[PDB]
């Protein structure tokens, strides 16, 4: 008996839904509503997925599917080294102060700019890909596990400090589970970071996965465009709504 | 009747395999103006019968009934001197205290209620550190804070919970006084948690006595009779004074 | 020989200046003393006791324990802290499991395990080994803190007012088990009371602090009974009912 | 006296800039090293910014100020929205489950993908770069805020309950002063994904602006190709730095 779970998310799905058809009253709005987007793909994505009609076109089972490997090895590399190192600059302030800065710089590059650089440094562009997911999902990863540590109480911290925690012992025991909060908070970014760069960083791939379906769509402007591309971006969130649960 | 208690019965879920019975079939009635003590063992519900009048818990079965309304939300006045004292570490004392004294008292110039928190720091002693943080304090230090800032709001209803307990010999019974003269001068009815059977007998007019264990119920509402101007010296003096000292730690003993 | 102050003291940097609050403190504790250090409130008992289990280095001083300087805290001196810190992600049982298994992992479980089941049964929350702390009353929080420290067994003991939030009954039960544990091994004990009728029990030497900015020790005394130490009994000698308002009488005179 | 502050930042600086050198040695790696990045690019940039030779060739000054000028709107708007927001959300656990979903599927959309969106709701071009730097720049602030408020230990819940605490003052009183780390840990990371989308942004402007200068020199292949979007990345991280430490 969830009705204050279940039932809530689709009464705020019922708004968003309607006033988007609303919107589209105005005759300057040329964004396709909810009866037209979903009409225009019908036919040929949203009656079937898992369809292959040879070079490319895999309508959008495989398109997700193809980029789900992609986000999931760069994530998992990112949330792994962003732990691990948030953990080590959260404590040692005086390391924390010392790669202050090559962070910060570095964490507001575009994944489109490291599209040419990951090039040059891996000459596959097989792994490039995988680089500009985890480079760019790796920050909240990181800045959220450093200001957990950081944020420790010192009753904890004492109560670590008289007994010999040191080490593996007072990470396991003391600074996971009270950063528990910030940690997985910085995952939850991470996660919407993972598919936030994934139209930059299949544009060194072949024409499966979605993120080279959204940008030859955004390319080529047809009566079936905006629609696509709408779609596409729901398949991504509720995609990324599961791994957010997970 | 000021406050009064119909059938309080507090269960907690325990979610995994269990149902603890921490209060049963609680019946009482506070008179207004009156100092009840609600002493017992560590563990047996004072607490969470004190916080249901306070309005921060909800009984399960039963209510609890303030001047004819039922009591569902704590409000201002039934200020409450948290037992984990509650400070907020961002604050100051003098802050902490004007944090109490800025909703109780609204339109009050900003001049006066600048003097309400300076006297109030005067009675707990804290001139010397009103600009001290919580992390710079003392446990006995963050104690009286705590209950600075709730006399200064001049509660219709008291609720104290354990606050002298980390207070020593002189402190806490110099506090002792001033208090029992706010609740004279001022109509205020006090309902206090205490464990030193010695300041119970000098403060309250009669003391609840809680049972020991699962489905707490009020064992004895034996009361004190002395006068009410009382300086803990001439209290002594009196024959009955060691016959309900005597009482309290018989029951008290019977509960192990 | 065993536990040396040799002329500690404590600055607080403030931003109103330098705040002085310990001041040429020396004590000599011999191994396996019972000593009780009681004051005012803000006075300096959390503040000289932190130095001696590491967890404040002196402005200007050196504390010794069998001639080696004490700098870092360890699980041979440990403390109870006025706070209760308990980790809120722990039950009852975790709590005083993280310390058994911390300062011995060499035997396995079953062994380790009947340690924290005794310790727990000691303080009596045999019941209350599979809740929170959120789940439990502040002297529960009290008695997990007593049993996680009485687990380790350390070679010197310091208690900030460990029993400050328990009924007369519970208080002196665990003030027998934590004579009993302190004879059976050489623990040495160094314990915060704002109880005068404490300290007198417990201790072989009472110290006083001034109270007030820069606080040094005055007026040390000496407990002289019987060891097995028994109540209904010791205040029946003529030692007692002089030496503790002694106590009171200092500290009254150090009011202003 | 600032010797463990700014010394360890240059010391750490050392490294990452000398082992990028040496790890220029391998000839498979084909990224430019900082001192052929260094000087390429010094003669007419690094030399003298500021320089105008011309439309969409407004040196680098230019170009870092008026993609500044973009985030700057950009970053308040999701910054005043994301917290007030975050609170409202952070409390009243019914209205967070209630758009719990739309939330996680709207903050999964990559900022290319918004571009086609942002052009059909806003036919200006002008806004319409300014909400895809606002709606990318604002989970992170949201989701911090959230999870804040839902983390204020319940002792500052009773002090506020107790007193008449309820609405703005509860908010400026409370909810503010407690969640400081996680607000402001939000406000970090927002400040990086202003400048993270600041390239698929500024492709609906003209070619002044940090962004048009990423763009245009990746499509085209000069001798001073990859040095050039090193040389502006740089420029961007040091603006990100200052705007950290704000
Ligand atoms: N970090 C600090 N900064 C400034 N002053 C401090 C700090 N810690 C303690 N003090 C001051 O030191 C004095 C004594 O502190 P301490 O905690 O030792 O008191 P106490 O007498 O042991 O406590 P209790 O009230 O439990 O008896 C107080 O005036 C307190 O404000
Ligand atoms: N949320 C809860 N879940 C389960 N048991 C609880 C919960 N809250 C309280 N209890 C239990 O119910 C009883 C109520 O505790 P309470 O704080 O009222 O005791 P108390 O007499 O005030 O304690 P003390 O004298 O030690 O301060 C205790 O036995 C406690 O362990
Ligand atoms: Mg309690
Ligand atoms: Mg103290």
């Amino acid at each position: 008996f969830l009705w204050k779970k279940v039932v809530p998310p689709l009464v705020a799905l019922g708004i968003f839904l309607v006033i988007w058809q609303l919107l589209c009253l105005n005759p300057n709005f040329k964004l396709p509503g909810p009866i037209e987007t979903f009409s225009e793909t019908w036919d040929p994505f949203i009656i079937n997925p898992f369809f292959d009609n040879g070079e490319s076109d895999k309508g959008l089972g495989w398109q997700i599917l193809s980029s789900l490997g992609r986000v999931g090895l760069g994530f998992s590399l990112a949330a792994i080294a962003g732990i691990i190192l948030g953990i080590l600059i959260g404590v040692n302030p005086l390391v924390y102060n010392a790669v202050d800065p090559i962070f910060q710089v570095l964490r507001t590059v575009p994944p489109l700019a490291w599209l040419p650089i990951s090039l040059a440094a891996f000459q596959q562009a097989n792994p490039s890909a995988i680089f500009v997911i985890f480079i760019t999902s790796i920050w909240p990863i990181l800045l959220n596990t450093t200001v957990g540590v950081q944020q420790i109480p010192q009753d904890y911290i004492n109560v670590a400090k008289v007994l010999r925690l040191k080490g593996v012992k007072y990470f396991f025991k003391i600074v996971f589970p009270a950063t528990v909060p910030y940690i997985f908070t910085g995952l939850r970014i991470g996660i919407g970071l993972s598919w936030l760069a994934i139209v930059a960083a299949e544009m060194l791939v072949g024409g499966v996965g979605i993120g080279s379906f959204i940008w030859d769509a955004y390319n080529t402007t047809t009566e079936t465009n905006l629609s696509e591309i709408i779609l596409a971006l729901i398949y991504v969130g509720l995609v990324g709504l599961l791994l957010d649960r997970l | 009747t000021f406050v009064e208690i119909d059938h309080v019965d507090r269960i907690f879920d325990l979610p995994n395999g269990g149902r603890y019975i921490a209060l049963k079939n609680i019946e009482l009635k506070i008179k207004q103006g009156e100092f009840v003590s609600l002493i017992g063992h560590s563990g047996c519900g004072k607490s969470t019968l004190l916080n249901i009048i306070a309005g921060l818990d909800r009984a399960s079965i039963g209510g609890v009934t303030l001047e004819g309304r039922e009591i569902r939300e704590p409000s201002p006045d039934r200020m409450v001197v948290f037992q984990n004292y509650s400070l907020l570490p961002w604050l100051t004392v003098r802050e902490n205290v004007a944090l109490a004294v800025d909703e109780v008292y609204q339109g009050k110039s900003k001049g006066e209620r600048r003097a309400i928190i300076e006297e109030h720091i005067d009675m707990v002693g804290l001139r010397l550190a009103a600009n001290k943080r919580p992390s710079e304090l003392s446990g006995g230090m963050k104690q009286r804070v705590a209950i600075a800032r709730a006399l200064a709001t001049r509660p219709k209803l008291l609720l104290l919970d354990q606050p002298f307990g980390a207070l020593d010999a002189l402190t806490r019974g110099s506090l002792q006084e001033q208090l029992m003269k706010i609740c004279n001068e001022h109509q205020i009815t006090c309902v206090m948690v205490t464990h030193d059977v010695d300041e119970a007998l000098l403060l309250s007019d009669r003391v609840v006595m809680l049972t020991n264990g699962p489905e707490a119920h009020i064992g004895q509402i034996l009361e004190v009779p002395i006068s009410r101007p009382r300086q803990r010296l001439e209290v002594v003096k009196h024959p009955s004074y060691y016959n309900l000292r005597n009482e309290i730690i018989y029951f008290l003993n019977q509960q192990k | 020989n065993f536990l040396v102050v040799e002329g500690v003291s404590k600055i607080y940097p403030t931003p109103e200046g330098p705040y002085t609050v310990l001041d040429g403190i020396d004590l000599k504790v011999r191994e396996g003393e019972f000593v009780c250090l009681i004051g005012h409130s803000g006075c300096g008992k959390s503040t000289l006791l932190n130095m001696i289990s590491g967890f404040n280095t002196p402005s200007e001083g050196v504390v010794l324990l069998q001639d080696k300087p004490i700098t870092e805290p360890g699980p041979d001196r440990m403390m109870v802290f006025q706070n209760y810190c308990l980790l809120p992600w722990l039950n009852v049982f975790e709590n005083v499991y993280l310390a058994v298994d911390a300062v011995f992992p060499n035997k396995p479980q079953a062994e380790k395990r009947a340690i924290v089941r005794e310790h727990l049964a000691m303080v009596g929350l045999t019941e209350a080994a599979e809740k929170k702390p959120s789940q439990i009353s502040g002297g529960m929080k009290q008695r997990v803190a007593i049993a996680r420290a009485l687990s380790i067994r350390p070679q010197v003991l310091i208690l900030d007012q460990p029993f400050g939030a328990l009924d007369a009954i519970t208080k002196e039960e665990l003030q027998e088990e934590l004579l009993q544990i302190w004879s059976d091994h050489q623990v040495t004990v160094l314990m915060i009371t704002h109880d005068i009728d404490e300290a007198l029990f417990l201790a072989d030497r009472v110290v006083m602090m001034t109270n007030g900015p820069a606080a040094q020790i005055g007026e040390i005394l000496d407990i002289p009974f019987d060891r097995p130490r028994n109540r209904r009994r010791i205040m029946e000698d003529p030692k007692y009912y002089d030496l503790r308002n002694y106590a009171l009488d200092f500290l009254f005179n150090r009011f202003a």
